């Protein structure tokens, strides 16, 4: 697979081995979840780019 | 800019008193507004800048 520039939301374990990630870039509600630095947000509706 | 008197009624020094009573309805007061609402706006990311 190749490598991209890319923003990712990382979940850090208590282990300290990561578990959990999210690309903003694919899809909205991804975006949603790269905003408030949050893996679950509240629910809503919410603008998009 | 000049202040409009009042219409002036004197105290009678003994105890009947003397009191102004209007002759005529009058009617036709109105005008108010409160503004309970704004315009909601939301920006959009990456497009504008």
């Amino acid at each position: 697979y190749k490598l991209q520039p890319l923003t990712f939301l990382l979940d850090f374990s208590v282990d300290g081995y990561i578990r959990r990630a999210i690309d903003c870039g694919f899809n909205d509600l991804s975006q949603l979840h790269c905003s408030y630095e949050s893996f679950d947000v509240e629910s809503g509706v919410y603008s998009v780019s | 800019i000049a202040f409009n008197h009042p219409i002036q009624v004197d105290q009678l020094n003994s105890s009947y008193f003397k009191l102004s009573i209007p002759t005529n309805f009058s009617f036709g007061v109105t005008q108010e507004y409160i503004q309970t609402t704004i315009q909601k706006v939301t920006v959009d990311c990456k497009q504008y800048v």
